[PDB]
């Protein structure tokens, strides 16, 4: 079968764009169940899962051969609500960035609905499909709990100063540190919870640049990634002369001049 | 030629904001202070205790602010406006704040361009009369006593009050510098005093040509009660009274059918056209607002064109401010709105820094303005070099990042320098667009992440529409506008295309983009707004120091 | 059931005792046609297309974007444009797509596949795919590139897409878009008098023929034709625009010489009398008759014959379009006053021509009775029984309008000069039968 | 010349080497049908209409007129009255005019007859003459007057003509009127996205070809498919929407109890490269390749595929509509990273998922996909390769919309679910050839 | 032109659909005090004041003092639930000839907004703006008043 490449550059920048994609991605923490339900604040620890439709079997299905051939998920078998969790990951050097954080789902989840924004990233799935690929996420390298945290709502922080001790500014603190740990003692849309949900230890700042998928100046600097901009270069291009007309011939229409790669 | 300093242009805003501050620092302290901090947060809250005492009724309230926390739990910081002194909190440069920025939108709404020709052909041939300068300046008179609501022919009208109305008026101009050196100067637009510099005032008569043409103005007030549609049809009303006072014309018989058609539609240039249903506006509204005609109404260029940078973020503060904060974020939604998605754009001297930069780069690799090669690699070029040294600026100093907080400021500045900079390089508004969407994507891949949820949908779209020649695709930049399908949606994008279609134009050194009718109209010092220096005008507005037509203060009751 | 005879422009009979039915938009071979012809044939202004491109003047209004000239001279290479854009339009070799140069290459006529109309749900694929095809056609020719196509793309199509029309462009319908549609069904509505006037070359006759059906398939497309209201409509169609048993061209003839607005309301009475459709119905003290119909739709259509010989009498003796709105306002009111009948649409043909004439004789809006059309505000308002009288006083005019015909349609003109509807719609509508 | 082989909804070979334009818009007449279906057919609401009226509830939206309720129950009458208005809308006998009570009375499924829709300019005939003729058989039924039918008419035509459309009426289109297109040639491309999924009775796969074939209908009206760009929309026209190939089908299957939208960006790169559409170009020192488009509106088609069957793979393990806007984004942004080839339309199928996702979840306009339309402000950008996509989540979902097709189009799902082209389109598609 | 811009910057936004997409895609229970809740957040943001968002600029509340919403609904049991101060008392103004009982019979048991954004808003722009700041701020409004995703589907 076609073996994926997923992404050019040679950097190890691009080496942890890859992991995000291919979903290798080193676990670093645990979280429990009931800590992460508690931090995500749609039920209950322990509660039943609510429902807003009957389970598919109770119901029965429209004659659809898409359907029959398509498995459910767990939780639209079961009928679960569509829940979300929302991370912001700080520009200073966290280990993710949005985009990636949303082929890491597309790629390496079924049924999901993820969303990149600048300052968040959303999953939207059926309620236990969604706290599955969260935990995921929040157990990997993909998170430094002080670079990176679970928002729901007043996600403003991604592109500020962090604090002197290192966290990631949050409007509503659902964070801090205690103990040289992160404690999450808020859900993510800043409702005070009754527990102290510990996501460990910060990453070190050495930490945080050898995991990072983000170009700067203070790690990899992104002009000198020469594959990554001629892999942009070489989409613009083609997509500029297929609009135009979508044949070859385009590719050297009047009007595109001496275009030239770094690396091909 | 201009040469780029050694000290980047938007060190001076950080270090008024900042004082003392170490500019490379990545850390700092939150005190989560909240409102208080902050003068206008707090005239606020008092504005609303009052607001809520006089009506009986809940108003504006600092707590309730979601989670238990009022705005400024980090720092709430003011705004410079680049090329100005003047620094001003945010909230003065919200649109509903600032009546500099109102009175820019009802200049350009109340405003209609109307030809006289056909009307004068029109008395001659159905009633045989002459036309000459004697009949035209009395013609004049008549209008300008009748255009702000006041009666020449019948008995017992009632009229407008003068005072409320007094910034409406009509003045004529022309391309016959004969005609136009035989009416009383109150009347005329004169072309050559106003553009006096590179021969502008050459290009445009030529332009226009032996055709006379009429600039109306309709009453503020007006357009604040009715809208933009009111426009076209409140002249041509008061057009044909005047024509029938002047020409001795029977007032209304089937001649004055002909002047109503001419002055309607024939004759008639709008500044924008009607939109469709979904989103369905009279005529002379944002939406129906051309990239040309914008950039077009924006005078910096008549003023200084030996810099092309100044005259383009001028134009880009006309459309962001326009397009952003009172056509997409009040027409199209409304609310707090859009007012930090357009101020990236005209304050800090953020985009000025990126956008010189690569006026220098372009200049020392590629020449003169104006004569870099038209084509996809030299966009490649220069967007990329000018996308990458911004980025830079931000990585390197992070109060620089943390202006341009959300990734939509940032992905609409970088790629307005990098547009800008091909604009004025190559004189070309097409190659310019390419330049564009190349910038958004190196920004893309670079921080792995853009914009909000659907900023880049014209992004996407957008390389493959840039050279396309079909139906609903294809259109050169200057005839595209808020309603091109792709653009009709979204923040951070409309206001910085008006700005590189102007910056292609002053990189070939040319008088106007479009319309030299626009451009000469909107030339008129007897405007309110000032539209050769729109930067400090929002400045004026955000100090509470600009005087809007409108006001009712003639008309209403105060008393304690 | 109702039969009619058809005569033609000259008052020469052609058909004796057809049947109402077979002149009907729903059944007449040659209406059917028609409509066709006018969805699908578009005008391409060459000459336009050239003058925008040299001088950059892309848009219109006295637009101009320096530098952004594209010197290409396409009506000197008007007969392979043409036959390029055949090319890409076609559907079928062999099919109904012709194209041709007109004016010595200043225009092209463009009559489009019928099959792309059948194949969309409107009619403005004529527009659409001649736009489209000139463009490639002027790209390939040209060897236009990235950046310099977008401008000529433009020079045809005008500012769509930020405007919903080719607004400024350089192909050209006698329709307009649909979207400027007053209501539903109006689109065969939207046709300027002017355009009506040169699409018969000013034959009056011819003009109040082609005016009519194209109302009449209008008011059927609206709903309003349905029931009762097929017989009401078609009567009108027939003996208003058709010429049928002559009476139209028969009493413009009695009354050309001498005769008045008043003396066609007098010889349509008489004629409504001497014909059974109308009958004394009772008298008043002062000897003043009230009459009574005896056929309610032959009444309107009398009346509707009779506005329209009034306008040929008047506006013919004016040689002047205005008028016609006068014309249609006071042959009504008084025929009213003459019989106690309701005159021509029960009074919205009086109530049209009472706003039509404010709105050509005033500053309010309007013009000249040439910008005028069925889906104008202004003179919509009767089920096709008032603008065709305009168009044949625009027709009729000798030079007192400055929005002529020659000056706002004529390059319709030459679009329809040799088309066979336009020229003998009369004839054609009869050979159907 | 291209050639493909049509598959069915379960995957079954229907016909081999068929020419590629023997299932154009122009040529095909399934498709022919289709369009001619979907103009002309009306639902009619008797229901609606009674409750209007015994509620005095006329134009909608909690409105009520006290006093002027009127007492009439078509529900019960319904098959007078279809039979009525079948004999005031038919032209000839034995033409193609079809009415049928459905619900037991509650509503009625109008077909008019082709020629009205043939003799006038749109496609509202149908809607028009079924408003007009049912308004007259209510009035003749109920033995209703002068000051009482102006009520009546309103329960039937909303609130128009004070509004361009019948707005709270009870005569309902799959179409929308003419004046709601943003542009020239939108009419067949303003179908809301529930409407589609009820015409296909949930059917993924019938509803990909039903929303494919009329998007390609628009672009067609559009003039958007002349010359190479013929092609280019006939193939993303085969291979998205009629599952050419069997590639939309075994895809799907093949990523149906596993895949990923990553997993279907990657078969789809496979099949390109094995089936010859791509190939390398060069390599990177990483090792990275990058490719080339052999046949570049064949690789465009392969793309177009991979995006519908990733939405049935993504909606449908989720059985919720709300991923399309996220699949349609992400498979193409990843196969552009995967190759550095241009994705689905170049682009525009990711920039219109850009903007769908963010009005599919934010507080500025949009709505569920349901509400969608090729004719939406959000969703028009690509040339028909995006919403057939969103319909086919539409029909995938088991519950999860507030504005679902029960709760917006119960009507649509009656009045086609005995209609034949809509309840087997491949095999009526290639059947016509 | 108060009288006119009184009615321009008017629109009537039924509040049962918001409520049940609320129980259904959440589910979340709406009570008079989540419902008073909401009355007070739109209050606050309907002028053009934050909510969610840090390092907003807002409206000056004096300029934008006309604006404001109240609910109103057939059901008088939820009606006397809700400070008065943010609902409309049909049996107050309806007093005579039993006119709030016909009222009250017409609407049912629904809930109703009635939402007036600023004058001085319309003033600037168009009766086009008013339906739409009404549906921003309420959909504001509705994500603090039930603790949603600011912004998912
Ligand atoms: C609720 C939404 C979803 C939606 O449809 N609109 C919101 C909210 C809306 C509200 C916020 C007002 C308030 O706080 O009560 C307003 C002002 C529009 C209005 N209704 O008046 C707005 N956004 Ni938003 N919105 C903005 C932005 C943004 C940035 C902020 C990221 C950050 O790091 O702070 C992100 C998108 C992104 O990540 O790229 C964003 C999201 C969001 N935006 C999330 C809420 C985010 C949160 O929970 O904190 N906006 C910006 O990026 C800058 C301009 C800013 C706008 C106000 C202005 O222009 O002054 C405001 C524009
Ligand atoms: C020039 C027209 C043609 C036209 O299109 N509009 C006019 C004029 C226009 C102007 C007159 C302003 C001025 O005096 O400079 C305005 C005010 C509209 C405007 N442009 O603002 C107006 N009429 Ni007029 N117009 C009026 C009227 C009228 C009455 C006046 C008859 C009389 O005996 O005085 C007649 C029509 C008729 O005979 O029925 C009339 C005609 C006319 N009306 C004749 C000029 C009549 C004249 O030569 O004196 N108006 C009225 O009947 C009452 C309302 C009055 C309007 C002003 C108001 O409502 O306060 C004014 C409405
Ligand atoms: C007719 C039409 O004008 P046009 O013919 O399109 O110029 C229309 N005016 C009016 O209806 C003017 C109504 C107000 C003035 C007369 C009051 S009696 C309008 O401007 O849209
Ligand atoms: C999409 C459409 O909304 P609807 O889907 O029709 O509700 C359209 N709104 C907009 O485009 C909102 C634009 C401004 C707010 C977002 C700026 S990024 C409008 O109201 O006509
Ligand atoms: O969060 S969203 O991108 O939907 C809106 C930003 S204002
Ligand atoms: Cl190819
Ligand atoms: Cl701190
Ligand atoms: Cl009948
Ligand atoms: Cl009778
Ligand atoms: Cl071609
Ligand atoms: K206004
Ligand atoms: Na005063």
């Amino acid at each position: 079968a076609y073996t994926p490449q997923y992404y050019p550059g040679s950097s190890h920048v691009a080496v942890n764009r890859r992991k995000h994609m291919s979903g290798d991605v080193e676990k670093l923490r645990t979280v429990s169940d009931d800590d992460l339900v508690a931090a995500l604040g749609h039920r209950a620890p322990g509660a039943d899962y609510p429902s807003t439709h009957p389970p598919l079997a109770e119901m029965g299905e429209p004659d659809c051969p898409v359907r029959q051939m398509v498995e459910p998920t767990p939780g639209a078998a079961a009928g679960d609500r569509v829940r979300y969790s929302q991370f912001t990951d700080s520009m200073y050097s966290a280990p993710s960035i949005p985009y990636f954080r949303s082929y890491y789902a597309a790629i390496n989840f079924r049924g999901v609905d993820p969303g990149t924004l600048s300052g968040r990233q959303i999953v939207e799935a059926r309620e236990r499909d969604m706290e599955a690929q969260c935990k995921a996420a929040i157990e990997s390298e993909m998170t430094c709990p002080a670079l990176a945290g679970l928002r729901g709502c007043t996600v403003h922080g991604h592109s500020l100063r962090l604090a002197e001790d290192g966290m990631m500014f949050d409007m509503l603190q659902r964070t801090h540190i205690e103990g040289g740990n992160v404690i999450e003692d808020k859900d993510q849309v800043g409702v005070p919870i009754d527990r102290k949900v510990n996501l460990g230890k910060p990453m070190s700042d050495a930490e945080a640049k050898k995991r990072t998928t983000i170009y700067r100046t203070d790690g990899v600097k992104y002009r000198d990634e020469e594959e990554v901009l001629d892999h942009v270069h070489l989409v613009h291009h083609r997509r500029t002369m297929y609009g135009y007309r979508p044949e070859t011939a385009a590719e050297t229409a009047p009007g595109v001049g001496p275009v030239t790669y770094h690396t091909v | 030629a201009y040469k780029y300093p050694s000290e980047k242009l938007f060190v001076e805003a950080l270090k008024s904001k900042f004082a003392g501050l170490d500019l490379s620092d990545q850390k700092v302290k939150y005190v989560r202070a909240g409102y208080l901090q902050n003068a206008r947060k707090r005239e606020f809250q008092a504005a609303g205790e009052r607001v809520a005492e006089q009506r009986g009724m809940q108003q504006y309230d600092v707590n309730v602010h979601l989670g238990g926390m009022t705005l400024g739990q980090r720092q709430l910081v003011p705004y410079k406006l680049s090329t100005r002194p003047d620094i001003v909190e945010g909230d003065d440069l919200h649109y509903v704040n600032n009546p500099a920025m109102q009175q820019m939108w009802d200049d350009m709404k109340r405003t209609i361009i109307v030809g006289m020709d056909l009307a004068h052909e029109t008395l001659e041939k159905r009633l045989g009369k002459e036309v000459t300068p004697e009949s035209i300046a009395g013609y004049m008179e008549a209008v300008n006593h009748t255009m702000p609501g006041a009666a020449i022919v019948q008995e017992h009208m009632v009229e407008t009050h003068p005072g409320l109305v007094d910034d409406c008026y009509v003045k004529m101009f022309t391309g016959d510098d004969e005609l136009a050196d035989e009416i009383d100067s109150q009347y005329v637009i004169n072309i050559n005093d106003l553009f006096d510099k590179e021969g502008q005032n050459e290009k445009l008569k030529a332009a226009i040509g032996k055709t006379t043409w009429q600039a109306v103005h309709i009453p503020t007030i007006v357009v604040r009660c009715c809208d933009g549609g009111n426009t076209s049809r409140w002249s041509a009303m008061q057009i044909g009274m005047s024509f029938i006072a002047a020409y001795n014309m029977c007032a209304g018989e089937a001649a004055v059918a002909d002047l109503a058609f001419a002055a309607k539609h024939a004759a008639a240039v709008q500044m924008a056209e009607m939109l469709p249903a979904r989103r369905a506006r009279s005529p002379n509204e944002p939406g129906g607002l051309s990239f040309g005609y914008c950039a077009d109404m924006v005078q910096t260029l008549r003023v200084k064109p030996e810099d092309p940078v100044w005259y383009t973020l001028e134009v880009v503060a006309c459309g962001t401010m326009l397009y952003d904060q009172i056509w997409l974020g009040s027409y199209m939604s409304g609310g707090v709105g859009f007012t930090q998605y357009a101020t990236a754009a005209y304050t800090n001297d953020v985009l000025d820094d990126f956008t010189y930069y690569g006026y220098d780069y372009a200049l020392n690799k590629y020449g003169d303005d104006g004569t870099a090669p038209n084509d996809l690699a030299t966009a490649t070029d220069l967007a990329t070099e000018v996308t990458l040294n911004g980025m830079e600026c931000y990585e390197d100093y992070p109060t620089l990042l943390e202006d341009h907080f959300g990734g939509s400021q940032r992905a609409g500045i970088l790629a307005a320098a990098s547009a800008c900079t091909t604009g004025i390089a190559t004189g070309n508004s097409q190659v310019a667009l390419s330049a564009w969407y190349m910038s958004m994507y190196v920004h893309k891949e670079g921080w792995g992440r853009l914009g909000f949820f659907g900023y880049d949908l014209q992004d996407q779209c957008g390389a493959t529409n840039v050279c396309s020649y079909q139906g609903d695709e294809g259109c050169c930049l200057e005839l595209r506008g808020a309603n091109y399908p792709n653009y009709a949606m979204n923040v951070g994008h409309q206001g910085e295309y008006a700005g590189f279609t102007g910056s292609a134009h002053a990189g070939a050194h040319d008088a106007y983009c479009c319309n030299p009718l626009i451009k000469v109209c909107f030339a008129d010092p007897s405007l309110v707004f000032d539209f050769s220096y729109i930067r400090k005008e929002y400045a004026k507005g955000a100090m509470r120091t600009f005087r809007p037509a409108g006001e009712r203060s003639l008309v209403i009751p105060a008393g304690v | 059931a109702d039969t009619i005879d058809l005569y033609d422009d000259r008052g020469k009979k052609l058909k004796g005792d057809v049947d109402l039915q077979a002149v009907s938009p729903l059944k007449n071979s040659a209406i059917l046609s028609m409509v066709n012809t006018v969805k699908r044939t578009v005008a391409v202004n060459l000459a336009g297309i050239e003058k925008a491109c040299k001088n950059a003047s892309y848009g219109g209004q006295s637009r101009n974007i320096p530098g952004r000239e594209v010197d290409i001279d396409p009506t000197a290479k008007a007969d392979k444009i043409a036959a390029r854009v055949k090319e890409l339009i076609q559907v079928e070799k062999g099919d109904d797509t012709e194209v041709t140069v007109l004016g010595g290459g200043k225009f092209l006529r463009v009559a489009a596949p019928t099959r792309r109309i059948e194949a969309g749900a409107e009619y403005v694929a004529g527009m659409t795919c001649t736009a489209a095809a000139l463009t490639e056609a002027l790209r390939e020719e040209y060897n236009l590139g990235l950046y310099d196509t977008p401008y000529v793309k433009n020079a045809v199509w005008g500012t769509y897409p930020q405007t919903m029309d080719m607004k400024g462009g350089n192909v050209l319908s006698v329709l307009s878009i649909p979207q400027n549609d007053e209501g539903l069904g109006f689109a065969l509505r939207n046709i300027m008098a002017n355009h009506l006037a040169m699409l018969s070359q000013r034959n009056a006759m011819n003009c109040a023929a082609i005016s009519s059906i194209l109302e009449h398939c209008g008011v059927f497309e609206m709903g309003q034709a349905i029931g009762l209201f097929e017989r009401y409509q078609l009567l009108a169609l027939a003996y208003q625009g058709l010429n049928a048993n002559n009476m139209v061209y028969e009493m413009t003839k009695n009354n050309g010489k001498t005769g008045t607005i008043g003396t066609v309301v007098q010889e349509t009475v008489g004629r409504a009398l001497d014909d059974g459709v109308i009958s004394v119905d009772k008298t008043m003290p002062s000897g003043y008759k009230v009459y009574k119909a005896n056929d309610v739709c032959m009444w309107n259509a009398y009346c509707a014959a009779g506005t329209m010989a009034a306008t040929m009498v008047n506006c013919g003796a004016l040689r002047g379009a205005q008028a016609v709105s006068s014309t249609l306002l006071y042959f009504n009111d008084m025929i009213e006053k003459e019989t106690s009948l309701p005159g021509c649409d029960w009074g919205r043909v009086e109530g049209t021509a009472v706003g039509f004439s404010f709105f050509s004789h005033s500053i309010y809006g309007g013009g000249g009775p040439g910008v005028f059309n069925g889906n104008h505000v202004v003179t919509r308002h009767s089920t096709g029984m008032a603008i065709p009288c305009v168009a044949v006083a625009v027709a009729l005019d000798a030079g007192t309008q400055m929005f002529s015909p020659e000056s706002t349609s004529a390059i319709v003109l030459d679009t329809f000069q040799d088309v066979p509807i336009m020229m003998n719609p009369l004839k054609e509508v009869a050979a159907a039968v």
